[PDB]
């Protein structure tokens, strides 16, 4: 019944403007204050400050002095979050929350991540990893596909169509530049490969690719 | 600021047992107004917070009663009787006594299961690679439990590397266990200067490490 509704994701360039809006609703929108919260990727929480509904009036911690304005549209509700002359470290998901008396952050929004980057849509290379053929084995053989270079997040790896999940190690995309990086290992019994083909399935959707990588001994 | 210590960082429980972690503040949380304002949220993995404990003890609507808030001044205990899969997260404990309001670090709750060493695999830049004058060396640190883990590169035997990517995944939702995936990345000709590449694996399960090597060939 109470909720506070978060504008959709945003990716931006360094040194431009990104506007985010919080929509409250199932009470009253000015009897209570509004928070914002920064969650860097993979970090903790840290308040920005707040504004106060009935007087508009934003207050920012020195953290985020300078560049950040909170405001009002207090006929519809809203809250929002502009950040000015964006930098990498501005990437993060905001969120905003609602006061009660007993605690300023009772009800929370779903948040919003800005992306900051200056990358172009680019399609991951993908390579395979597989061991020497005459590589001594076990009853198990590890597999992967290495996928270097892409931008934006995400891409989408399956082994054999999803016919092989409960083997996969799909690790996080991580910044190797302006662009992500993962990999993807699979393990199977040596009985099963190579005697029947293992394939990793990668989709980009953003670049409208998908590659398929047989894997081979190598 | 209130610095808001949050012990442990990382708290290994078992479902159907009870759990403990300690928040504690570097002065009293106890407001002139009489009231305390001690707050728990709870974040799932790819969700986000959600209220849990205010002033210290009162749980919010909805909130399970498996959760119990206590404590006073600069001491606080969240408690929860009987852990189930959904109380997996990050706790965070956090102030509104003293501005600027102030968060714990958090505290993240795992499933305990049995020590496992890592089955380590490396893999040469593939052909293809090669190809586009890229040399990507991949190792795989698999299956291993607890989660905390170190790897090192060395080149022709000396402790040393380029550009090194180092990827690790949250808890295995199958058998409770962690992997890492490390990957040194150079120039196919800065490849071709050196023969000898090793991923040397340390991890609490054996005073020595697992190296696992390759000879460019």
């Amino acid at each position: 019944q109470i909720q506070l509704v978060q504008s959709g994701p945003e990716l931006k360039k360094p040194g431009e403007t990104v506007k985010i809006s919080c929509k409250a609703s199932g009470y009253t929108f000015t009897d209570y204050s509004i928070h914002w919260v920064k969650q860097a990727p993979g970090k903790g929480l840290k308040w920005m400050g707040w504004i106060n509904t009935e007087t508009g009036e934003p207050t920012y911690t020195d953290d985020f002095k300078g560049r950040f304005a909170f405001s009002l549209e207090s006929s519809a509700s809203t809250a929002f979050l502009q950040i000015n002359n964006l930098k990498n470290e501005d990437t993060a998901t905001y969120f905003c929350a609602r006061a009660t008396t007993a605690t300023e952050l009772a009800y929370w929004g779903q948040g919003t991540l800005v992306t900051v980057s200056a990358a172009k849509t680019t399609p991951p290379s993908v390579y395979p990893l597989a061991p020497g053929s005459a590589a001594q084995t076990n009853s198990m053989v590890t597999l992967g596909c290495l996928v270097k270079g892409y931008f934006p997040e995400p891409v989408t790896v399956t082994w054999n169509s999803g016919s092989l999940s409960s083997g996969v190690h799909t690790f996080p995309a991580v910044l190797q530049s302006d662009l992500y990086t993962l990999s993807s290992s699979v393990t199977v019994p040596s009985s099963t490969w190579p005697s029947e083909t293992v394939t990793c399935n990668v989709a980009h959707p953003a670049s409208s690719t998908k590659v398929d990588k047989k894997i081979v001994p190598r | 600021d209130v610095v808001m210590t949050q012990t442990p960082l990382t708290l290994s429980v078992t479902i159907g047992q009870p759990a403990s972690i300690s928040c504690k503040s570097s002065q009293s949380l106890l407001d002139s107004d009489g009231k305390t304002y001690l707050n728990w949220l709870l974040q799932r993995p790819g969700q986000s917070p959600k209220r849990l404990i205010y002033l210290v003890s009162k749980l919010d609507s909805g909130v399970p009663d498996r959760f119990t808030g206590s404590g006073s001044g600069t001491d606080f205990t969240l408690k929860i009787s009987r852990v189930e899969a959904e109380d997996l997260g990050v706790y965070y404990c956090w102030q509104g006594t003293h501005f600027p309001l102030t968060f714990g670090a958090g505290t993240k709750l795992e499933l305990k299961r049995a020590d496992a060493a890592p089955t380590v695999s490396i893999f040469p830049p593939s052909s293809e690679q090669l190809t586009s004058g890229g040399a990507s060396v991949v190792c795989f640190l698999n299956n291993f439990y607890p989660k905390d883990i170190n790897v090192k590169w060395k080149i022709d035997g000396s402790e040393r590397q380029n550009g090194v990517l180092n990827s690790w995944t949250d808890q295995d939702s199958k058998d409770s266990t962690y992997s890492m995936s490390s990957t040194l990345t150079l120039t196919k000709d800065e490849y071709e200067r050196h023969n000898s590449y090793t991923c040397e694996a340390t991890h609490k399960t054996s005073t020595s490490p697992i190296v696992k090597s390759f000879n460019r060939n």
